[PDB]
RNA sequence: CCGA
């Protein structure tokens, strides 16, 4: 509920529901972080996992 | 809102719920056996009335307690056997509805300290130059610190308090946590797990066994019952609600706040804080901030205070019921009281927090309340006291006073909480402030009391920022504090404004008018000379003010304020009766000539008069430093600065006697005389009229049971109560013995014991109070009867009293003279005092000339003026213009043209008194507010020429109330060794010090005029021989003479 | 009988110590019984011993304090500085 | 004339001055700037004699 | 003193030549041979989690509220989620009451 | 605790 302003908002989502047939070994669900502005992208170094 | 808000909601917190959780952490007990439970009912512990009331435990030098009863009840496990008994837990003393104690029949405080609070805190220490390294600190409200470490390496090393450095997965894995949640719940693991191998991995009975190695035949269950103990047991560890809220603030827990104990959870995020400060994110903390400080009062100490003697008693009472066999016991018989009332008696009496209260006037009273002290128990040792500790924070703006401070060796560590500032219900200090939208002042509701909340996220204006009424923020730049730093911004990025200019100080510095153009230290001296003035026979208010005189006479206790609307229907001088109207009848007292506990007045007067209505709030009556409804410290006296021939020279003062006979500074002070007859083995002491070599005239003020009457007027060396004591050796020597062989001359067996006026210290007797144990007293053990005597004495003002202003100008009066041979003006009217004026732009107090000049002005109109600090805000040269336009308006009079002069404005033109000339140049004559001082000379004149001596060392004793000597101390050696001197130096040493036969051959030579002999070996250095030889050290002095060594007794 | 014979300066015959406990159950009975007003004539009827023998006993229960005890709350002071030599 | 700069209790220097000399008055921000130059001269006297 | 400028974006070093150490306890430390200049190429920066990856790569432009990073939340042997009264993610939780 |  308190979010960090730099780093960015985030999505509260299930991509799966109460009573679903998931395999196992997949994803459950994920999120996004909130872009606030638009532009190119410029940064990703190299070797980093 | 009120100012001694603090003492008075921290005791009405323990009264109504800081108690009852000791007494439900109390209860229930149990024996070994498993047969017996007591468990106490703590919400319905009882009060009992007290036995005497304020006065008359002042009087009898007894505390103002109420008695204590707890109900409990014994349930049986053999049978159903209730058994419920009130039963008395101890004595608690209760405060009084001025904030104060009644101890042993004086006036105490519980001042407030301030501590480190509970959590989690970091640093970051280093090496010479090395490596940057983190540090933890987990402290609790009581219970053992968990520290963490980081070295260069990188490891993760955990401590309890004292023990050397373990690990922090040993620490873990000896609660009892998997190894997949604690990397599961770390953000970065390949930090921890480099530690991992260098420290190995431990299984859950492998890491028990090797803490129980370096906390103290290793085993694991006294290991896990030791960590049960230590950090996860309720009653040897508390974390406190305090420390709960602040560990779930610092680490972003929502862990629920009734958990008072430490978890595995909080430890896992300590660690992972620890091992991302590696990693440059999170924040380290200050340890002199106000948002990691904290403030404990009354309830907190006396909270902890009854834990200790509970927890005694408790003790007791397992071991009571675990030694009794047999069963069906009464509840009043397990509960032994004298550990809870010893613990409380101590807390009260022998205490760093409990002082003895400073009762001089109304404002020292209203500033011992507030005062902010960071010694005593669990706080600071002032040993330990550096220069960090004693700087001022940004974080004290608004909330501790930066100028009222000790000038002693504890200077920055004794605080005064500031005017507007207020302390939540954790412990902290908050201050208000007014919002701030689109660049507007808001002021439509009540304030917001930010507690240090304003650091990090808002950018906070003071109160003396320019604004147009009902409109936004005039100027382009506004002045801000933002990230402990201060910085100017725009309007419309103002968050929040304060509410007042004088936040940031507090009462007695609020005291002060035009506080803006004098000195910080000089504000200072002013606040604490503020707090030493005498209350005077008739108080008068200052002609210029500053506005909180009246909420500090409301607040201080010594202001009879109406509660009902009303008629008052009877006034005298000791009662005011009022039948209220919106048990008919409120009854006022008045208090007449009370003793404080600085020896000083606290006398009360009617204000209303009969048959008027009364609002509730009106003053019905003022106290002994306070006039109609405000505080009135001082006088106003019409001053000129200039030089007179010397007597003002290096700050003295040069006074008329105008201000001896108009009875101006003329103030009261009450002394106190006690006398015991006690009980001696060679028979009991008795009061009693006949007194040996006593003359006939000397009992004419002795009542038939040899105490003197009220309204007897004594003398130094008059007898108060006369009382002899059996002596009973009758060793005379020949002398005695051919005397009273000669004439007659029968020995009586009785000796002289009777109670003596001191020398100095006349007066009026006005209480002879006497307590007797078949009266219906009991006294202190083994004393028979105890008499009382107070002595009155009005104290006129004298050369070598003490006298001062607000703005640190103190001084010595030094000549009084006639008003005939004192400056006068130019209507003839004579100067009151003459002060020095260069006393003024070396100390650098300036306002005392605005103050002066404000009060002349309002002398001529007759307005009594009230001016806030820091007017500048107004304008550019506010009081220089408010001055002098009142100054021109006040020479605009129809007869009074020669009180401005436009060519020199604050100057007019001064005569001589003796010669009748004008002065050549024009001097600046004003109405200053001068003050009394406590440091009167009375108290300070002493001189002895032989008195008593010390046990050991022989030398004479220290103190005027033993008529010791002066002290002779090293550097004084050094100035008469720097001289010739020897022989000086050496009758100071022997004849007149630790040479008995000296002394005595000394004065006998002085008595029959012929010439003292030479002294011997001091008794002191006799002393240190036979303590050097007790050492074991073969010491001895040995003398040559014609080839020969021969050892020699000084001993003789 | 260790702590009957050590531990005291002014050392206490092992008889006064068990007089001493035996006042403190009497007192403690008695103001069980009578609730207030406290009264050291019964104290004595009770034990069947003299009012000033009860005195002296409890004039000799009393601790001794040291010479080198600060008087006030620094270490300014000592008792030992206010004892006239006799 | 103008009071310039003050000094920490440890000898450290201030970064505001103080533009305002005692006859014209000085502010809450200067009084509190004064304020540390006068805790420097209780603290130093009362601490190195 | 630490030079503290207070502006977020990707550092650029002009002129600046570094000088690695070793020292007794093992310190990584960068030395200027000449002191030269640091510049700083602004922009906005997004501090993500270490247990995140972002998806758009090295050069792509960004539409208005588009997806920046998206992280794997994957636990094993789990088949039919089923919950009552809670947000509270869990398991299959076979329970029985007889 | 205060005063120099
Ligand atoms: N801790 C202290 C404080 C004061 N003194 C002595 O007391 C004197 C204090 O002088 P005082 O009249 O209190 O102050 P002034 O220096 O005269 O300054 P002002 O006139 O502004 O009061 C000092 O010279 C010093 O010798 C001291 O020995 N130790």
């Amino acid at each position: 509920q308190e979010s960090d302003p730099l780093g960015g908002a985030s999505k509260t989502r299930l991509l799966v529901q109460d009573g679903d047939q998931i395999p196992p070994g997949a994803v459950v669900a994920r999120t996004e972080i909130q872009c606030k502005e638009a532009g190119t992208v410029r940064g990703i170094k190299e070797g980093q996992e | 809102p009120d100012l001694i808000e603090i003492q008075h909601a921290s005791f009405h917190w323990f009264l109504e719920e800081g108690l009852i959780e000791e007494l439900n952490s109390f209860s229930p007990i149990s024996d070994y056996t498993g047969k017996l439970e007591l468990h106490f009912l703590g919400k319905d512990y009882k009060l009992k009335q007290p036995k005497y009331d304020v006065d008359e435990s002042k009087r009898r030098d007894a505390s103002y307690s109420v008695q204590m009863y707890v109900p409990t009840r014994l349930i049986n496990k053999e049978t159903g056997e209730i058994k419920e008994q009130e039963v008395f837990i101890g004595d608690l003393p209760l405060m009084t509805e001025r904030g104060t104690f009644i101890i042993n029949g004086a006036e105490r405080v519980i001042v407030n300290q301030i501590v480190r609070s509970p959590g989690v805190y970091y640093k970051k220490e280093l090496d010479k130059n090395g490596r940057r390294t983190y540090s933890a600190s987990l402290i609790p409200n009581r219970g053992a610190w968990l520290k963490f470490e980081t070295d260069k390496n990188g490891l993760v090393y955990v401590r309890i308090d004292k023990t050397r450095k373990l690990s922090a997965q040993v620490l873990l894995k000896a609660i009892g946590l998997s190894d997949n949640e604690i990397l599961d719940s770390l953000s970065h693991p390949e930090f921890y797990q480099k530690t991992l191998d260098k420290e190995g991995n431990p299984t859950e009975e492998e890491a028990l066994v090797e803490l129980y190695k370096k906390l103290r035949p290793p085993t694991v269950s006294g290991g896990q019952q030791l960590l049960e103990s230590r950090f996860f047991d309720p009653k040897r560890y508390d974390l406190g609600r305090v420390g709960r809220y602040k560990l779930n603030k610092k680490l972003r827990l929502n862990e629920a706040d009734t958990t008072r104990v430490l978890t595995p959870q909080d430890i896992l995020a300590a660690i992972n804080y620890l091992i991302n400060l590696e990693f440059d994110v999170g924040t380290t903390d200050d340890i002199d901030h106000l948002g990691n400080r904290r403030v404990r009062s009354v309830g907190e100490l006396l909270q902890n205070q009854i834990r200790v003697g509970l927890n005694r008693l408790e003790r007791i009472i397992r071991e009571r019921m675990t030694v009794s066999e047999s069963d069906a016991l009464t509840p009043a018989s397990l509960v032994n009281p004298k550990p809870l009332v010893a613990a409380i008696k101590e807390f009260f009496g022998s205490s760093q927090l409990s002082q003895f209260m400073d009762q001089t006037n109304p404002l020292a009273e209203l500033t011992h309340k507030r005062r902010i002290s960071a010694l005593g128990p669990g706080g600071l040792t002032r040993e330990r006291a550096g220069f960090a500790v004693r700087d001022i924070h940004p974080s004290h703006h608004g909330r501790i006073c930066p100028v009222e401070t000790p000038e002693g060796p504890n200077a920055g560590l004794i605080g005064s909480l500031a005017t507007c500032a207020r302390v939540n219900d954790y412990g902290f200090i908050e201050t208000p402030y007014f919002r701030v939208e689109s660049g507007r002042v808001r002021k439509d509701l009540d304030p917001v009391y930010l507690t240090a909340d304003e650091e990090d996220d808002m950018r906070v204006a003071p109160g003396d920022i320019p604004t147009d009424e009902e409109g936004n923020i005039i100027g382009e730049s506004v002045p801000i504090r933002y990230r402990q730093e201060f910085s100017t911004t725009s309007p419309e990025q103002v968050d929040y404004v304060a509410v007042s200019p004088v936040q940031i100080i507090s009462v007695a510095t609020s005291m002060i008018p035009f506080l803006e153009h004098d000195d910080a230290n000089r504000a200072l001296m002013g606040s604490n000379m503020q707090r030493q003035a005498v209350p005077l026979l008739r108080p008068e208010r200052p002609l210029v003010g500053t506005g909180l005189e009246a909420q500090a006479a409301r607040d201080s206790g010594m202001v009879i304020v109406s509660r009902t609307h009303g008629i008052v229907t009877y006034v005298d001088a000791t009662e005011i009766r009022v039948q209220p109207h919106s048990g008919e009848e409120i009854v006022y007292p008045i208090q007449k000539y009370q003793r404080s506990n600085q020896d000083t007045c606290l006398n009360q007067r009617p204000l209303v008069y009969a048959g008027e209505d009364v609002v509730p709030g009106q003053v019905l009556a003022d106290g002994s430093a306070t006039e109609g409804g405000e505080l009135a410290l001082g006088q106003n006296i019409l001053v000129a600065y200039m030089p007179w021939e010397g007597y003002n020279y290096e700050d003295a003062i040069l006074i008329s006697e105008r201000l001896v006979y108009d009875d101006v500074y003329t103030s009261i002070h009450i002394e106190k005389f006690e006398i015991e007859a006690r009980q001696t083995k060679l028979g009991p002491e008795e009061i009693t009229r006949e007194i040996p070599n006593v003359g006939e005239d000397a009992l004419r003020n002795l009542d038939e049971h040899g105490i003197i009457r009220i309204g007897a007027w004594v003398e130094s060396g008059d007898i108060l109560v006369g009382k002899v004591t059996p002596k009973g050796e009758a060793d005379q020597p020949p002398e005695e013995k051919l005397l009273r062989a000669i004439f007659g001359e029968k020995a009586r067996d009785v000796r002289d014991n009777s109670l003596r006026v001191p020398n100095g210290e006349k007066g009026r007797v006005v209480d002879v109070r006497v307590f007797t144990r078949e009266k219906g007293d009991e006294l202190p053990p083994g004393a028979n009867m105890v008499v009382r005597i107070y002595v009155a004495q009005k104290r006129k003002i004298q050369v070598g009293d003490k006298m001062a202003g607000r703005h640190g100008n103190k001084g010595i009066i030094s000549r009084i003279l006639p008003i005939e041979d004192m400056p006068y003006l130019p209507d003839g009217r004579p100067i009151d005092i003459a002060l020095n004026p260069l006393g003024v732009p070396s100390r650098m107090n300036v306002g005392q000339v605005f103050e002066c000049l404000l009060g002349w002005a309002g002398e001529n109109l007759g307005v009594r003026f009230k001016i806030t600090p820091f007017d500048e805000m107004y304008g550019e040269e506010a009081s220089r213009d408010t001055v002098h336009g009142l100054l021109e308006e006040a020479s605009q009079r129809p007869n009074k043209d020669w009180v401005f002069n436009e060519n020199h404005p604050g100057k007019i033109q001064v005569f001589d008194g003796r010669t009748g000339e004008p002065f050549d140049r024009p001097i600046t004559v004003g109405q200053a507010y001068m003050l009394k001082l406590v440091h009167l000379v009375d108290d300070k004149i002493h001189a002895r020429s032989t008195g008593p001596y010390s046990l050991v060392t022989q030398q004479p004793l220290g103190g005027k109330a033993q008529q010791g000597g002066q002290r002779f101390g090293e550097m004084e050696v050094w100035a008469l060794e720097a001289y010739g001197a020897a022989y000086i130096l050496q009758e100071l040493l022997t004849v007149k010090s630790d040479d008995m036969q000296g002394r005595n051959e000394a004065l006998n030579a002085i008595v029959k005029g012929k010439s003292i002999p030479r002294p011997g070996t001091p008794e002191s250095f006799k002393v240190l021989m036979r303590e050097l030889q007790s050492l074991g050290l073969d010491i001895a002095a040995h003398k040559v003479q014609l080839s020969e060594d021969g050892e020699s007794a000084d001993a003789e | 009988r260790a702590i009957a014979d050590q531990s005291r300066t002014i050392r206490l015959p092992v008889h006064l110590y068990e007089t001493i406990s035996r006042i403190k159950k009497t007192t403690k009975l008695l103001s069980q019984e009578m609730r207030r007003k406290p009264t050291e004539e019964e104290i004595a009827e009770k034990m069947e011993m003299t009012i000033e023998k009860l005195r002296f006993i409890a004039k000799s229960a009393q601790l001794p304090i040291s010479l080198e005890t600060p008087i006030g709350k620094e270490e300014d002071s000592r008792l030992g500085d206010f004892i006239e030599a006799d | 004339g103008m009071r310039g700069l003050m000094a920490d209790p440890q000898g450290e220097i201030i970064d505001l001055p103080i533009k305002t000399n005692f006859r014209e008055g000085l502010t809450v921000t200067e009084y509190v700037i004064s304020s540390y130059g006068a805790r420097k001269g209780l603290v130093d006297t009362a601490l190195r004699t | 003193k630490d030079v503290a400028g207070d502006l977020a974006g990707e550092v650029l070093f002009d002129r600046l030549v570094p000088e690695e150490k070793t020292d007794r306890q093992g310190n990584t430390t960068r030395i200027a041979q000449r002191g030269g200049l640091v510049w700083i190429l602004s922009g906005e920066v997004y501090n993500l989690p270490p247990g995140a990856e972002p998806v758009v790569k090295n050069d792509e432009q960004v539409e208005v509220g588009s997806i920046m990073a998206e992280t794997k939340l994957v636990t094993n042997d789990g088949g039919v989620v089923r919950l009552v009264s809670n947000r509270e993610i869990e398991i299959i939780t076979a329970s029985v009451l007889l």
